[PDB]
């Protein structure tokens, strides 16, 4: 009996498929979220703005309440 | 036999051309980029130190 190397193919490996799709982002949708976050950003920003002047004026009047000073 | 390499335009009208403008005004696909080498971290490397293990041979 002859032994020699055998001949397996099975799944083929695919010849050439495509790896690379689009995940996650879609273009438009991004923006939504993007500039969507902006706009949180800044009326969450100036609000402490907002109640650092409720502290602002109370330190400057200690200077004017201090006059023995 | 012909493969063709050029994508001739992906970009037409209104829709797609924002997202192709998207990923050049941040970045996106860099971030995407960023995020093949973050699973390449996680995964076990195959290396191999010579004064204790051995590399692969033949008869």
């Amino acid at each position: 009996x002859x032994x020699x190397x055998x001949x397996x193919x099975x799944x083929x490996x695919x010849x050439x498929x495509x790896x690379x799709x689009x995940x996650x982002x879609x273009g438009y949708s991004m923006f939504a979220v993007g500039i969507g976050a902006l706009l949180f950003g800044y009326w969450s920003m100036m609000k402490w703005n907002r109640e650092r002047r409720r502290l602002q004026i109370e330190d400057f009047e200690a200077r004017i309440a201090l006059m023995p000073l | 036999t012909y493969k063709y390499v050029n994508l001739r335009e992906p970009s037409m009208d209104m829709k797609s051309v924002t997202d192709r403008a998207a990923q050049t005004l941040l970045w996106t696909e860099l971030i995407r980029g960023l995020g093949m080498t973050l699973s390449y971290l996680f995964r076990e490397p195959a290396t191999i130190n010579y004064p204790f293990e051995k590399g692969p041979l033949s008869p």
